[PDB]
């Protein structure tokens, strides 16, 4: 009731946080559920962990809808972004709940660090051109190194960023690249595939009629491209369609925001050491509660350390004097838990990538704090 | 129907594990403190291996044993009595690794006594030569150092590091006797904070007379030993004080014998009853210190501190009676007096003054520092100091895993048992470093790496370890060191009580009430 | 410095006519106390009980 | 403190702490008891974040030294 119906609401998004902590990275952890009837579920992933619970905290079933739209967009990585969300609920325990701050001063503080945020993403902004195909290549393979398809994905995500290419094009460059049609084969090898431009149902080179135990093929000839998938195995299907397929949202974000980031949980180190130094120009009352906001923001790179089995206290005391001093290029190896910076590490990740990542936490956090208390028993 | 009979397992480990993890955390000098609270509010706070065990009450009936076997810890050592339960602890996992698999629990304790006899000839060769007939502070300081940090503050250290390097110099001579009965002249009493701590070179009485112009400072004085008294009683009245008023002329004839004119020379009187205040103006005129209500034990020290001579009657005086004092000073604190006696020409004994204010704060630094000069009392008796900081347990456990079938020549069934015991060489510097946040296997590991190194270098150096940078370091650049008798009972007195747990396979209740 | 009588909205006021000064010897007393008590209940381990 | 009955041996540091105060000086006793009871609730941040006791009491300890020189 009340200030004490926000702390069940703040430990609800909390425990939640916590848990898919150790999913985001290659060294992601794993989690295994108990149901009431019986059946378990293994899985790195979060999207199916959330769907799978029903939570009895009516908090926590906001976030179900929230990890919904996060995964609209990429899917990979973009689950863990809830626990910022989380972090700035814990973060407001010595004032909510103790300074007695009010909400919409808290949320008018995430209004100006939203607005603060984005200035520093177009900070670490590193443009770059897409019509390098080998710099997009090492590209959507970021994502890939999570899974042991890294060298299967050679004759697999060269497939994709030349079909995306044919549908994107310009118009800006809006386009719809859904009129792509891809299509599954079970049985053989991964290595083989199928190159088609054009239409699969003037002066048509030839035509002809393979054997397919699913279906004949078709040659249209126009004045829209299809991708044929053969899978190595019967249900690799389905991981193949996550690298590929779910994988076309590198190919989207590359054409929106063609600058590049620092990848895998190196982006927000630059921000939480330029976020404090933004708070001391305030002076204000809400200062307090705006430069809370970087102890949030360092909580995320811990998930890394605490997947690389480090010391979060005494490694990111030489990590956050290189991102405020040195250069904002500087990032964290995820592996082994090193200081060595993104420039040889290999791996860049568009700037929408934590746009649309902090967007979506700071609209869904001041939306848990204008929730004063929670009732049930209505029966509708 | 046979079977029955019973299985050795965790079961009669979980009495002897119990204290493990419980004297883990309070072992290392970041270790912490461990209090001991009654119905009336008193509370002790201290980690000393006396509250541990002794003072301590637990279901557990496997601890009584363990507080037999500390009172040897107790005497010899004092310090560190944590490490050997954390030996046996080790220990009791490894049977599990061993004796579950149908070892019994007499092949593993041949490794024991085993290593008790390779231990000594490590020993022997990794102990340094010193010579303390050279009256070298460079090593007092250094091993003081060591167990001030490992009982008290870094403040508090500071402080009493040349304090006990001193107290035990005055006793200590070139025929190494350091006798610590007859001195020990604790004062217990609430002042200030324990960090204003002083040190006294003499006795220091705690009766004083409250005769307003009695001197506080002064110079010197005489000591007159006096165990009758002189003063108005209810007897008439003029026949006992004709016997006070003739020996009253001969005390003050006694300071004319010695000049008592002299500013530089002063005299003084004790006495063990109390002092009528009347007769005190006759020693005010004079500038004559008196003290009443003397106990008993406190003048009899005083012929030994003091230099004079004990004397019943007053009508018996001579020069050899009073004493000599380079100092006196007498401080009025509540409502005692206390008379500071030191800067004597010979003193036979020292004391170290003690303040503070709560009763755990006194209590934590009354045996800190009776366990300190204990052990800075041994490395004056052991002529050859052990470098400290973890280099004696890693560098052993190496030993034994070079030389096993080219040296005891095992047959197979005693290998496990050594090997057990080198598995728990590495446990009390692995609690060291988990008590000052570092990792304790990946620390460990830096430290192993410089003693390839040393192998191959050819040449005599030992490995170190430090908490506080978390690398390796040389003892004696740290400071940390070992007396020989404190690693000698307690290698040997490890063995026998890790031993006698692992004999047990059975417990059963009866007996007589 | 702060006195809040009907000045709660500038928040400032000068001590000086005012005489509002704290002790030097307490405020040395004072941060010697509070530190040794912080670090006292940080080094509590486990409470020990004695024939009881 | 001196009449409260305190059930709680834990605590009590801060009861007999007082009497410190009080033979030193005998004011200020309000101001140690928030001063010292504050040291202790900030701490709480610092131990849930996993750090030791060794840098908390040496950070306490390091600062201590620098108010007197800025007295």
């Amino acid at each position: 009731t009340g200030r004490q119906a926000q702390i069940s609401n703040i430990t609800a998004a909390k425990a939640v946080a916590d848990v898919i902590r150790t999913c985001l990275g290659p060294k992601a952890m794993l989690k295994m559920l108990l149901d009431p009837m019986g059946g378990l579920v293994l899985t790195n992933d979060g999207h199916a962990i959330l769907r799978e619970i029903d939570v009895a905290h009516p908090a926590a079933k906001s976030m179900l809808e929230l990890s919904r739209t996060q995964d609209e967009e990429v899917g990979d990585g973009t689950t863990t972004v809830i626990i910022l969300a989380g972090e700035i609920l814990a973060q407001c325990a010595p004032y909510l709940i103790e300074k007695n701050i009010h909400p919409v001063i808290i949320i008018q503080a995430l209004k100006k660090a939203l607005t603060d945020a984005l200035e520093v993403i177009k900070q670490v902004s590193k443009p770059v051109d897409v019509e390098n195909d080998a710099a997009m290549k090492k590209l959507i393979q970021a994502s890939i190194g999570t899974k042991y398809v890294i060298h299967w994905s050679e004759k697999m995500c060269e497939l994709a960023l030349d079909a995306v290419k044919t549908v994107r094009k310009d118009l800006f460059e809006i386009d719809i690249k859904r009129y792509v049609r891809v299509e599954k084969i079970p049985g053989g090898d991964v290595l083989d595939s199928r190159v088609l431009k054009g239409v699969l149902l003037t002066n048509c080179g030839l035509f002809k009629v393979e054997m397919i135990g699913d279906e004949y093929f078709s040659f249209l000839d126009n004045c829209a491209c299809t991708i044929m998938l053969r899978g190595g195995s019967k249900d690799i299907l389905n991981e193949i369609d996550r690298n590929l397929q779910d994988a076309m949202a590198v190919a989207r974000n590359v054409m929106l925001s063609p600058s590049l980031s620092p990848g895998g949980g190196a982006t927000e180190m630059a921000v939480s050491v330029k976020l404090a130094e933004k708070a001391k120009q305030l002076e204000g009352i809400q200062q307090w509660p705006y430069q809370a906001v970087a102890d949030a923001m360092e909580c995320i790179p811990r998930t890394l350390i605490q997947n690389a089995g480090g010391d979060p206290i005494r490694l990111l005391s030489q990590l956050r004097a290189k991102h405020a001093q040195g250069n904002f290029t500087t990032g964290i190896d995820g592996d082994k838990g090193k200081i060595v910076d993104m420039v040889s590490y290999g791996i860049w990740e568009p700037e929408v990538i934590k746009q649309q990542s902090v967007k979506t936490a700071i609209e869904s956090a001041c939306l848990l704090l204008r929730v004063d208390d929670i009732v049930s028993g209505v029966r509708k | 129907e046979s079977l029955r009979r019973d299985a050795a397992l965790k079961v009669n480990v979980t009495s002897a594990e119990g204290l493990q993890s419980v004297l883990e955390t309070n072992l290392g000098p970041k270790g912490t403190l461990k209090m001991l609270v009654d119905g009336a509010g008193n509370i002790k706070l201290t980690k000393d291996g006396k509250v541990l065990l002794t003072e301590m009450q637990i279901q557990s009936p496997t601890a009584v044993l363990i507080a037999r076997a500390a009172a040897a810890q107790d005497e010899i050592t004092g310090d560190g009595t944590t490490t050997v339960v954390c030996l046996v602890g080790e220990l009791l996992r490894q049977a599990h690794r061993f004796i579950q698999e149908g070892v019994h629990p007499r092949i593993i304790t041949d490794g024991f006594e085993i290593a008790r006899k390779e231990s000594m000839k490590f020993l022997d060769e990794f102990k340094i030569s010193k010579t303390n007939l050279s009256n070298d502070r460079e090593f007092l300081l250094q091993v003081a150092r060591s167990s001030l940090l490992t009982k008290v503050d870094a403040d508090l250290t500071e402080v009493l590091t040349p304090i006990v390097t001193d107290a035990v110099l005055s006793v200590y001579d070139a025929q190494a006797d350091n006798l610590d009965l007859h001195m020990v002249e604790i004062m217990q009493m609430q002042h200030l904070s324990p960090k204003d701590t002083t040190f006294i070179k003499g006795l220091v009485l705690d009766h004083g007379g409250r005769h307003p112009d009695m001197p506080t400072r002064v110079k010197n004085a005489y000591v007159l030993i006096l165990n009758v008294s002189l003063e108005y009683e209810k007897t008439l009245a003029a026949s006992e004080r004709k016997f006070v008023d003739a020996k009253l002329k001969k005390i003050i004839d006694l300071k004319n014998e010695v000049c008592g004119m002299d500013p530089d020379k002063g005299f003084v009187i004790i006495n063990q009853k109390g002092i009528d205040p009347m007769s005190l103006d006759v020693f005010a005129k004079h500038n004559i210190l008196a003290l009443r209500r003397a106990k008993r034990r406190n003048m009899e020290r005083l012929q030994l501190v003091t230099g004079g001579e004990a004397q019943n009657s007053v009508e018996d005086l001579s020069p050899q009676i009073l004493g000599f004092s380079g100092l006196v000073y007498q401080e009025t604190i509540g409502e005692e007096k206390f008379t500071y006696v030191t800067e004597n020409t010979d003193p036979k004994s020292c004391t170290i003054l003690i303040k503070g204010s709560t009763h755990y704060a006194l209590a934590q630094t009354k045996d800190a520092v009776r366990d300190g000069l204990r052990a800075v009392a041994n490395v004056l008796k052991d002529k050859n100091i052990i470098p400290g900081a973890g280099a004696f347990y890693i560098a052993l456990s190496r030993y034994l895993r070079s030389a096993n079938m080219n040296k005891l020549g095992a047959k197979g069934k005693t290998k496990t048992g050594i090997e057990a015991f080198a598995e728990a060489l590495l446990v009390i510097p692995k609690t060291l470093v988990k008590n000052s946040g570092f990792d304790p296997l990946d620390v460990l590991a830096m430290v192993e790496d410089e003693l390839d190194d040393a192998q191959d270098s050819d040449e005599t150096r030992y490995v170190g370890v430090d908490l506080n940078i978390g690398d390796s370091c040389d003892p004696t650049i740290e400071g940390i060191w070992d007396s020989y008798r404190v690693l000698r009972n307690a290698i040997t007195g490890a063995t026998g009580i890790a031993s006698n747990l692992l004999l047990c396979d059975e417990l059963l209740r009866a007996g007589r009430s | 410095g702060v006195d809040i009588d009907g000045e709660s909205d500038e928040g400032v006021k000068d001590i000086r006519e005012e005489n509002i000064y704290d002790m030097l010897a307490t405020k040395k007393f004072a941060i010697n106390v509070a530190t040794e008590a912080a670090t006292t209940v940080l080094s509590i381990d486990q409470i020990i009980m004695a024939k009881k | 403190l001196r009449e409260l009955d305190i059930v709680h041996p834990a605590v009590k540091v801060l009861v007999m702490a007082t009497e410190q105060q009080k033979i030193d000086m005998g004011d200020g006793t309000n101001l140690v008891m928030i001063l010292a009871g504050e040291l202790l609730n900030v701490s709480e941040k610092l131990i849930s974040m996993g750090l030791s006791a060794v840098e908390i009491i040496q950070g306490y300890n390091m600062a201590r030294k620098f108010t007197l020189k800025e007295l």
